[PDB]
RNA sequence: GCCGCG
DNA sequence: AATGTGCAACAGCATGATCGCGGCAAGCTGATCGTGCAAAAGTCGTGCCAGC
């Protein structure tokens, strides 16, 4: 219950202490005119006044409408300032402010990868100083840690490449404001920036409820081995794809990814190339690239599936296929094992889902990562070819 | 209503805090009756999506008497749910966490398989937290 | 807490720290995940003697 | 003429299509207007401080015979202008000087006076003034007060929606509010009994009140109830006729008229038979006995024979008392009505319940029941009756009170007593009784009619009232003790609890807010705000759906769109355009008459309750040139509904179309085509724009940026303007032209702008003028622009090249791409200023000097600090360098020979003092701007004071030598003139000085008369000038009376020039905001067949899902602007001769179908026209008004005037790649604006800091060094994922305990990575609280 | 014998003591004659009743 | 206590 | 046929009503007397010897 320090050397008076001192005065004076003789009706008066202080010490409120003082405000007891909200809301349970931990506004990064993010290295340099100093010490830079402190307050060319060093593979985790589910705080590779926010996996911005307009994030470093161990292996943006509410996956293209693979899987009547013959996809590709055939242009390409109906063996067939030249062009991005059936449509963000869900379900998860990030790469790419743009 | 939301997902968080998944199986025969949700003139909910991801309490029987379909004490994926789904089944038993009959936690077969992975779920997995979360999650875009 | 503590006080029962809340209020590993394994370990120890 | 001269400059092409009737209004009528009236004398003692006065004065002892009588008041001149009392840090105050008298009676003679002392004035107390712009300079701060909405003193009966018993039975309660005082309750309890609340005490029975004015049982039946009467004569026992009351009711027995069967036993009730019955004419008839048992007597017939009475009321009748009652004589009875058709049983019932009956009873039950201590001596409780109702000083209703309750009554007056009386509360209690019978409806809280709007002056108003009765409670008790020495400063004047209760009431009040600085919108915004809460408003959780909900007469009153987001949305709002205060304060808007069928201009302004009866027309209806509607049925709204009426049966008409929306959404260009939550957020976020290097006007505007500009008094304006003599980046001096003049001493208008000063939010606040040199000026043009202000238009934002498509996913979700071309041209570089301060107080060691020289500091650090210890202006800083050299005395007395040889080696001091120095805060740069060195009185003037002294000085003189010049100038023109008329020397009289001594005398008329005056004149003017200039020299140094402590200030500013980057937030004007991804080189964006590329790439995706088409139809405007700026400078490049470009410049804006601008460059000079092209070059300025803008077809035609494609889509060309983009791209100007939110202010991280004392946890927030919370939720998801370790080490390690931090360190340091855990320090301290109550509780083993 | 008191609770400042009769590391657990305030870590301030 | 941010 | 007991309706009181984050002033405001005397402690004007 400390003392509330002021200008000069005056001290205020806290709400315990208030009342503390309350109770000793009543009941000094109590003691002091008990011995006196005095008249039954002052020493019941001070008996009752006596209890009433304590009542007030020990829990104010009830019993006389509050104490106040000084405020026109109820005054802090013994139960209100259990912990916070009474509870254990506060400075307990849970409440603790973290150390090591930082924040900062969230912007897209789409050269990302989805076990990555963007550190500035302004919030390094930060959140890592006693790792730093410990390489610097280790490494016979700075025998003394003043020498270190003061290194690394200079911020020499030496100290941006250990702090590069120390960041290799210590997964930092971040987590948006409202923690509604447990998806909304994920551990990701930091990846070293220069610049001021924090760049966010757009494909993950579905678990976290984020848009970047304005919203802010924190970092937290887990600074031990098991730690490590627990954000690289049960929290990183890799592990947790399905959402654990009904199993769908939730980290789903979104937004322009959507567009971008909806406007490629589609055909018109007539258009630059019809009905013409292709030896592959990568002749698709090159096709539309030069500038000799159009993206929803309807052609006939040589597909090779692959499938797993041996046990544990993936068998070829090659077919005809009557197809768009931007389905084929799409198909050099499925991994081995899923059917063509799965891009002979539009891919209308319920398509892309339940591809990613077949891919999930029968090839495994790295697969699945690998697939998310390059239907990402392609959707973002095609969806800046396409040039769509919404006009009056 | 987000203040409605966040009491809510308190108070289920609470009640449901102190549930781990502590024993492999319980080996009780007791389960529940699982059939599509229907109400009126429309389905609403299929078996296949309020069966897949949990283990049998009982055999399956095709509608031809004394033909075992799906062993009992199996856990149904889409392999089996696509299989049972060839076929006409309509009402499945299948063991939910309300007779699991264990102390101080739910057993990891009378649970079915966690939904973030595709396998059965492992023991030590704080699933009270889970599913407040997951019930609390929604809520803010509940119309009241 | 002012009705909870009460009731408790007077019973004088104990908490024996079983499950989450407990654990993390008092900074212990708690019950559940990677902490499940060595709570394990604390539990036979005690049965034992 | 036809336009201004600052309007001729550059014109808006407005859409317009409806003339305007009466223009936009002041657009800060509100504050100035209620401190006006709060503030300035007025013979009648209505409002302001004259009232408070006449009110409280003349106050007498008790039978004392001395008085104090008041005689009118002053306030004196400030001391500071507003400027100084800005930089120094003071309030912005005058005095008041009241002139009152003591008047001392004749003991012996009664009525008679003896003594009469009539002093001068007494000054008590110093009240704030607002300034010109509406704003209370305090403390140094700006502290704008903001209007409050609250419920108008009256009578309010509600309904509770009847769900309170579950029972379904409504339960109507009246509630009796005063201005000042405690309510009144009356409601209904399920039984059906009526009940009182006083104070919101526990109910009490209704007829106790009714008791205490002396009102008996038969007369308060009376009172309530109509009575008739039974007559038993001869034992007939016939029965008044009311066929009236008698509508619904089964008859017992046959009714027979005049001995002719009427109606039978059960026959008819329909009201043909009641009817029938009425047209004969029939006296009293009998009636059986039966009915009559259920009756009850109402009056006390007295026995004639023996005292013995029958009293009892509410009280049956029995057989045997009817014999009694015969025999006793009582030929006729009365009784109440008892029938339950529309009326009911009540009163009685309450009367039945509570037995007292007797005004001393009454009196001293409810002097129990309110105060339940000491029982009362009949003297007790009729004076606490007396204070709380019917009392002069305890209660009171104002006008509007008074007003408002005999409204609700229906009663012809409206002027009355502002205090109860006992016919009122019958009269409440009666309208109480009959909206429950059904007659008469319940009345809705929230209508704008039920509430009221209190001002600045208002409030005011109260303070110093409250301020004044508490004054008068002190200065009562002296009287009685005062002899005739004593005089007004003696007389109690207690100066002290009126300026602590004013100055805590402007400072340190829930309604006196900082004012937010962002632009000029923000500061208008605010100034123009209505506030839901308040001291006697209503609190944020204390509020429901309803309260904040868009009622329907908040038409033209209150704003539908523009409101805070989260917490306070619907109980903060702004005022419409148009809406301003009743007599009373209740909320008006302008119409337009309509008289027959025509629409005619004069204009009344209309109230809530007012407009619901009349049927009011719509803003877009079409008219013809007589003034007639050229449609028969149009729309309107007619009780808070709206449907389609014929044309001679409106009564009234909107004025214009900005009536609906405020300030602040009235600049949203296409806000017709926005959603309104969209709406909402872009009107929220127009008002954090900061303000840019250089202001850039909208290319698609509203055209109310001009009153925002003007009115929001940022810009200098002029006040009696004619011809501009001197332009400077600092001051113009315009010479007034002849036409209007002061006669004597000339004259000239010199405007001192205001350079490069903080705002409240830490931004520049700078002016830069707009006129050149010799430019003729016009009253009410602007001179200078301040903030964000474009040649006197608000310009708050940039216009850039926008184009609309996904890119590569860096403008993902929100995010918004830029080019490097925006950097590089310096758009969005904004100037941020901050405030540092050193304090050289004094202390127990002795006085703190200032010095240059710091031991333990080296010469490096000292580099950038003069001789006198203070950084040099315009020092560029950083980090954590000295800026102010301040050294702190220690206390040595035990003289040591260690000490000895310290001092012997090293100096005097041998570094013994140590030094506290103003330093740069970690993470700050910029450059020193200004340092503002104060001294005390007494103290030595420090070597930079009087470097700033003289240089006020010199700018004081060289401002005032002006006018001194100009004079001379003129009576040296004047003795040129006399001395030509005579004896005129030519060019040599010119030569000499002195008028070559005066010309000699030459004539004796001349010498005696011209040549004495104007050197009489000559030498007063020089006299006068000399003693002006020493005053201001005196005035300018001085030393200033600070706090006792301290000795000495300095304040020290430092500007920093904040660029565009990743994390910046920027937004449009239509809710679209985003943050920064990636700032692009500019060969990598977007380019058009000609090359250009675009400055924003913008997500298509953001526009459809939430509905902001103001978005595209904003970018098509812009385009064709900018295409019509393009052919203008293209045009204007190739040097083509002027008639051509008249030419053009008249079809660009002689466009558009039926548009009111009709301007005309026939009437224009070559000159001014070559200035308004080249001002064009840019672009053409066009401006839609908010609700009738621009159409499709015209933004086509412009676009096609501009030689541009009407689709508003281009062909890009990709800027990588070079292939073009397979679908056209809308590309346009959009004016984009910079938030205040910046990553340089929310970046921040932490290892290690400081922890608190308790709980031994990190600190919160930045500037502390903060770590982030780890909140409940946030463990959840740990928990929920299973991560133990690392919940476990966010709990002890990271936060709480103390070792473990620590070891977990030193192991870090060393390269281990271990935990070793232990115990959070907030469970001891928990173990600590626990144990500190009565209850034990352990760590077992 | 105040609300904040030296002979209880504790020491003021490190291990110093009031009077500054012992004050240093040297002595450690001892009560001065003048005060009853005893030398340690002045850390048992968040500690005694 | 007020204002704002998601 | 009058009487005692158990059940139910109405009033009063306790409880809780999201999570992070940023910035600014003003309060944060705060005292038990004297008592008058020994008892002790400290202090000041003064005289002392030891070093240059
Ligand atoms: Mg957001
Ligand atoms: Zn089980
Ligand atoms: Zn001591």
């Amino acid at each position: 219950r400390p003392l509330v320090p002021l200008d000069g050397g005056r001290f205020a008076t806290s709400d315990l202490n208030d009342l503390y001192r309350r109770v000793i005065n009543r009941n000094n004076r109590l003691k002091r005119l008990l011995d006196l003789a005095a008249p039954d009706i002052i020493v019941r008066n001070e008996k009752r006044m006596l209890q009433e202080a304590v009542d007030a010490l020990l829990d104010n409120g009830r019993r006389g409408r509050a104490i106040t003082g000084s405020n026109k405000r109820p005054l802090k007891s013994l139960a209100d300032m259990i912990k916070g909200k009474q509870g254990r809301f506060r400075q307990n349970l849970l409440g603790k402010r973290v150390d090591y931990s930082g924040r900062s506004v969230i912007t897209v990064g789409p050269y990302l990868r989805l076990h990555q993010c963007g550190l500035p290295k302004k919030m390094a340099l930060e959140l890592f100083k006693p790792f730093i100093y410990g390489k610097l010490e280790l490494r016979g830079l700075a025998t003394t840690i003043k020498a270190a402190k003061k290194m690394v307050e200079r911020e020499e060319a030496v100290v941006w490449d250990i702090l590069d060093e120390v960041i290799r593979e210590h997964p930092v985790l971040l987590n948006r404001a409202p923690t509604l589910h447990r998806l909304g705080i994920q551990a990701f590779e930091p990846v070293l920036i220069e610049g001021k926010a924090i760049q966010l996996h757009p494909l993950v911005c579905a678990a976290y409820n984020a848009d970047f307009d304005g919203d802010q994030m924190a970092v937290h470093v887990p600074l031990t081995l098991e730690a490590q161990l627990e954000a690289r292996a049960l929290m990183m943006s890799t592990n947790n794809i399905l959402s654990p509410a009904n199993g769908e996956p939730i980290i789903v293209p979104s937004q322009d990814v959507v567009l971008g693979l909806y406007y490629m899987t589609r055909d018109c009547v007539n258009a630059k190339g019809e009905g013409m013959v292709l030896t592959g996809p990568k002749e698709a590709e090159r096709l539309y690239r030069s500038g000799l055939a159009s993206l929803h242009a309807r052609v006939k390409v040589r597909i090779t599936e692959y499938e797993k109906d041996a046990n544990g063996e993936l068998v070829a067939k090659t077919s005809l296929k009557d197809t768009t030249v931007g389905r084929a062009i799409l198909w050099m991005i499925v991994p081995k094992g899923l059917p063509y059936s799965i891009v002979n449509q539009a891919l209308g963000k319920k398509a892309i889902s339940k591809m990613l869900n077949t891919c999930y379900r029968i090839l495994g998860l790295k697969p699945t990562v690998i697939f998310a990030d390059q239907i990402m790469y392609t959707g973002f790419a095609y969806a800046a070819r396409s040039g769509a743009s919404v006009g009056i | 209503k987000t203040a409605n939301s966040g009491y809510l997902t308190r108070r289920l968080v609470d009640v449901a805090q102190d549930l781990v998944v502590t024993e492999d199986d319980c080996g009780t025969h007791e389960g529940i009756m699982m059939t599509p949700v229907i109400e009126g003139g429309d389905v609403k909910e299929p078996l296949r999506d309020r069966v897949l991801g949990r283990v049998t309490a009982e055999d399956v029987l095709k509608p031809g008497t004394a033909d075992i379909l799906v062993p009992r004490n199996t856990l149904l994926h889409e392999q089996w749910c696509d299989l049972l789904e060839e076929n006409s089944v309509d009402a499945v038993k299948v063991r939910s966490v309300v007779s699991c009959d264990t102390d101080f936690g739910v057993c990891a077969h009378c649970y079915g398989r966690d939904l973030a992975r595709g396998h059965i779920i492992n023991k030590g997995e704080a699933i009270g937290v889970i599913a407040a979360q997951s019930i609390g999650e929604p809520g803010t875009q509940l119309t009241m | 807490t002012t009705r909870v503590l009460t009731e408790a006080a007077v019973a004088g029962k104990r908490d024996e720290l079983r499950g989450l809340k407990e654990n993390v209020i008092v900074g212990r590993l708690i019950p559940a995940g990677t902490g499940y394994a060595y709570h394990q370990d604390r539990m036979r120890r005690r049965a034992a003697g | 003429m036809v336009y201004s001269y600052t309007e001729k400059k550059r014109i808006r092409k407005d859409f317009g299509k409806r003339p305007q009737v009466l223009d936009v209004p002041y657009l800060l009528s509100i504050q100035l207007d209620s401190f006006q009236k709060f503030i300035e004398q007025d013979p009648e003692g209505q409002y302001g401080l004259e009232a408070a006065f006449r009110s409280v004065f003349p106050i007498q002892s008790y039978s004392g015979n001395s008085e104090l009588q008041y005689v009118s008041y002053r306030l004196g001149e400030p001391v500071f202008d507003v400027q100084e009392c800005q930089i120094r840090g003071v309030t912005y105050s005058a005095p008041l000087r009241v002139k009152l008298r003591l008047v001392i009676y004749e003991r012996e003679a009664p009525e008679g006076t003896v003594k009469d002392i009539k002093e001068q004035e007494v000054y008590m107390g110093e009240i704030p003034l607002m300034t010109d712009n509406g704003t209370f300079v305090i403390n140094g701060t700006e502290r704008v007060i903001v209007s409050q909405l609250h419920r108008s003193p009256g009578v309010f009966f509600d309904s509770d929606k009847g769900k309170t018993h579950s029972s379904g039975k409504v339960l109507y309660n009246a509630r009796i509010i005063p201005y000042r005082g405690s309510w009144l309750d009356f409601e209904f309890d399920p039984k059906d009994n009526l009940f009182v609340r006083i104070d919101r005490r526990r109910k009490l029975p209704a007829t106790i009140i009714l008791r205490a004015l002396n009102y008996t049982t038969e007369q308060i039946l009376d009172l309530f109830f109509e009575k008739v009467i039974f007559e038993i004569r001869d034992n007939k026992l016939q029965m008044e006729l009311v066929p009236e009351r008698l509508r619904g009711e089964t008859a017992s027995f046959d009714i027979e008229a005049n001995g002719k069967v009427y109606v039978e036993k059960g026959r008819r009730i329909t009201a043909r038979h009641i009817r029938q019955l009425e047209k004969d004419d029939v006296k009293l008839i009998e009636v059986p006995v039966e009915y009559i048992a259920g009756k009850v007597v109402a009056k006390d017939y007295i026995d004639e024979s023996t005292g013995e009475l029958i009293c009892a009321a509410n009280m049956e009748l029995s057989l045997d008392l009817l014999a009694k009652l015969s025999q006793s004589g009582h030929k006729r009875i009365e009784t109440l009505f008892t029938n339950d058709l529309d009326h009911g049983p009540y009163i009685s019932e309450t009367l039945r319940v509570d037995p007292t009956n007797d005004r001393l009873s009454a009196l001293v039950e409810i002097y129990r029941m309110m105060r339940p201590g000491e029982p009362p001596t009949r003297e007790a409780a009729e004076s606490l009756f007396e204070n709380l109702f019917f009392s002069e000083d305890r209660y009171d209703l104002s006008a509007v009170g008074r007003m408002k309750f005999n409204r609700s009554l229906l009663r012809e007056e409206i002027e009355g007593s502002g205090i109860l009386s006992k016919d009122d509360i019958i009269d409440v209690m009666k309208k109480l009784i009959d909206i429950r019978n059904g007659k008469g409806e319940v009345d809705d809280i929230d209508h704008l009619g039920n509430r009221r709007i209190r001002s600045v002056g208002e409030m005011a108003e109260n303070q110093f009232r409250v301020g004044l009765v508490r004054v008068e409670r002190a200065v009562k008790e002296r009287l009685s003790l005062g002899d005739l020495d004593t005089l007004m400063p003696q007389d109690m004047i207690n100066a002290k609890p009126i300026s602590a209760a004013v100055k805590e009431f402007f400072g340190s009040s829930q309604l006196s807010q900082f004012m937010d600085q962002n632009n000029p919108l923000s500061e208008i915004t605010h100034k123009r705000r209505i506030s839901a809460l308040g001291p006697g408003g209503l609190t944020r959780e204390r509020a429901g759906f309803e309260v904040r909900d868009v009622h329907p007469t908040h038409y033209g009153r209150v704003c539908p769109i523009e409101t805070p987001e989260g917490p306070n949305i619907g109980l903060i709002n702004s005022l419409s355009v148009y809406a301003q205060t009743n007599e009373y304060g209740f909320l008006e808007t302008p119409y337009r008459k309509v008289t027959d069928g025509v629409v005619t201009d004069e204009i009344h302004y209309l109230s809530a309750i007012e407009e619901g009866n009349y049927v009011i027309a719509q803003a877009n209806s079409n008219l013809d040139e007589e003034g007639h509607f050229v449609e028969d049925l149009v729309t309107c709204r007619s009780k808070g509904e709206s449907s389609l009426f014929s044309r001679d049966q409106v009564d009234y008409m909107d004025v214009s179309t900005q009536q609906v929306v405020s300030v602040g959404a009235s600049l949203i260009p296409f806000l017709e085509h926005d959603d309104a939550n969209r709406a909402l957020m872009g009107a929220n976020m127009q008002r954090q724009a900061v303000p840019t290097l250089r202001a850039d006007k909208p290319l698609v505007g509203t055209g109310m940026e001009r009153a925002v500009a003007v009115d929001s008094g940022v810009t200098a304006v002029a006040k009696r303007g004619g011809v501009v003599q001197y332009v400077d980046a600092s001051r113009i001096v315009i010479k007034v032209n002849e036409d209007e003049m002061y006669p004597g001493e000339a004259g000239i208008d010199i405007y001192n702008l205001t350079k490069y000063t903080r705002s409240n939010q830490n931004t520049c606040i700078n002016q830069m003028p707009c006129v050149s040199l010799g430019e003729p000026v016009e009253r009410g043009d602007v001179l200078a622009d301040g903030p964000s202000t474009d040649l006197g238009e608000l310009a708050l934002g940039q216009n850039m090249r926008v184009a609309f498509m996904p890119w590569n996913g860096y403008n993902f979700e929100d995010s918004i791409l830029v080019s490097e071309r925006v950097v590089q041209e310096d758009r969005f570089t904004t100037i941020h200023i901050q405030e540092l301060a050193c304090v050289s107080r004094d202390t127990k060691l002795g006085p703190e000097e200032i010095t240059a020289d710091i031991p333990n500091v080296g010469e490096a650090a000292l580099s950038k600090l003069d001789e006198s210890g203070i950084v040099y202006i315009g020092a560029e800083v950083t980090g954590g360098d000295i800026l102010v050299g301040k050294v702190t005395p220690k206390g040595e007395t035990q003289l040591t020979p260690e000490e000895k040889l310290l001092r012997a080696i090293f100096g005097e001091k041998a570094s013994d003092v140590k030094d506290s120095s103003l330093r740069v805060p970690n993470g700050v740069s910029g450059t020193v701007i200004d340092v503002q060195v104060f001294t005390r009185d007494g103290v030595e003037k420090d070597k930079r004071a009087l470097e700033i002294e003289e240089m006020q000085l010199k700018q004081a003189k060289k401002d005032l030598s002006e006018e001194l010049q100009i004079l001379e100038a003129g009576l040296f023109s004047r003795i040129r003139a006399v001395l030509v008329a005579g004896g005129v020397e030519a060019e040599k009289l010119d030569k000499l000085p002195r008028d070559r001594w005066l010309e000699l005398g030459l004539t004796d008329e001349e010498k005696q008369n011209q040549l004495e005056q104007l050197a009489e004149q000559y030498d007063e003017l020089k006299h006068e000038f000399e003693k002006k200039l020493e005053a201001k020299r005196r005035k300018i140094t001085q030393g200033d009376d600070l706090a006792p402590g301290v000795l000495k200030i300095v304040k020290v500013y430092l500007a920093v020039k904040r660029r565009i980057q990743p994390g910046d937030k920027m937004a449009g004007r239509h809710g679209n905001k985003g943050v920064i991804s990636k700032i692009n080189p500019i060969e990598d964006m977007p380019y058009d067949e000609n090359g250009t590329p675009v400055d924003i790439v913008l997500n298509p995706l953001g526009v459809p899902s939430r509905m902001n088409i103001g978005q595209i139809l904003e970018t098509h405007l812009g385009m064709a602007a900018k295409g019509i700026g393009d052919k203008i400078n293209a045009m204007l490049k190739q040097q083509q001769e002027v008639a051509k470009l008249r030419e053009f410049i008249q079809r660009a804006y002689d466009l558009g179908a039926d548009v009111r601008q009709k301007v005309d460059l026939s009437t224009f000079s070559d000159e001014e026209v070559m200035r308004l092209a080249e001002n064009l070059r840019k672009g053409m300025p066009i401006a839609t008004p908010v609700f009738d803008g621009a159409k499709e077809a015209e933004i086509k035609e412009l676009l096609k005037l501009g030689d541009l494609p009407t689709s508003g889509q281009i062909r890009l060309y990709d800027g990588r790649t070079g292939e073009q983009f397979e679908r056209p791209v809308t590309v346009g100007y959009m004016y984009m604006l910079k938030l205040n939110h910046l990553v340089d202010d929310k970046m921040h991280a932490r290892s290690t800091g400081s922890y608190s004392l308790v709980t031994q946890q990190p600190l919160g927030g930045k500037a502390q060094f903060g770590g982030q919370r780890f909140g409940e939720m946030e463990v959840w998801a740990l928990e929920a994922y299973g991560a133990a370790y690392t919940l476990q080490e966010m709990l002890t390690v990271k936060s709480d305990d103390v070792n473990g931090r620590t070891k977990m360190y030193k192991n870090i340091v060393d390269g281990n990575h271990q935990m070793e855990p232990g115990m959070p320090e907030s469970f001891n301290v928990l173990l600590k609280e626990i144990r500190s109550l009565g209850i034990n509780i352990e760590l077992e083993d | 014998d105040g609300l904040f008191c030296a002979r209880i609770f504790g020491p003021v400042k490190d291990y110093e003591c009031l009077c500054g009769k012992y004050k240093r590391l040297k002595h450690r657990g001892v009560i001065c004659e003048k005060c009853g305030v005893e030398v340690t870590q002045t850390k048992v301030r968040r500690e005694r009743m």
